[PDB]
């Protein structure tokens, strides 16, 4: 645990929050990430999200 | 006949 | 940023520039790369490529 220094530690815990929380809030509001998830059926509307 | 793929390869704005 | 002097951090991201518009030429002009999507659906040939 030394090599970082124990705030350091914590910021990275802070952007591992941080950042998982902000690509949640994108990839529900892009409007590109909303995909159809049947490549065989190709003009259905199910288009759903993975995210 | 490569000319018939040289325009196919130049869709851009696939499905095609 | 300084084990990689300023330049080299630069011919790093023209190279970036450079290979993938190299890979976006190369994937559209190989026959090979335009793969069928579909698979379990038959014909009238709508190849496609990913790249
Ligand atoms: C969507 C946003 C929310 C979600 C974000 C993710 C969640 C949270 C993310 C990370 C969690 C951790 C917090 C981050 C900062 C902690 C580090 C720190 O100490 O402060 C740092 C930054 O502090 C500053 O000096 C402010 C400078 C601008 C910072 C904001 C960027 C604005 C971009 C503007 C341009 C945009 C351009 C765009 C187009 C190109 C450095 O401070 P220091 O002075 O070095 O400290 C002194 C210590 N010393 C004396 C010992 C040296």
């Amino acid at each position: 645990l030394n090599p970082l220094s124990p705030d350091i530690w914590m910021y990275v815990l802070l952007a591992c929050l941080g950042v998982s929380c902000v690509l949640f809030v994108i990839a529900r509001f892009s409007p590109y990430e909303w995909y159809n998830p049947h490549p065989c059926n190709p003009d259905s509307d199910v288009v759903e999200n993975n995210f | 006949s490569a000319m018939v793929e040289e325009l196919r390869m130049s869709l851009k704005c696939q499905r095609r």
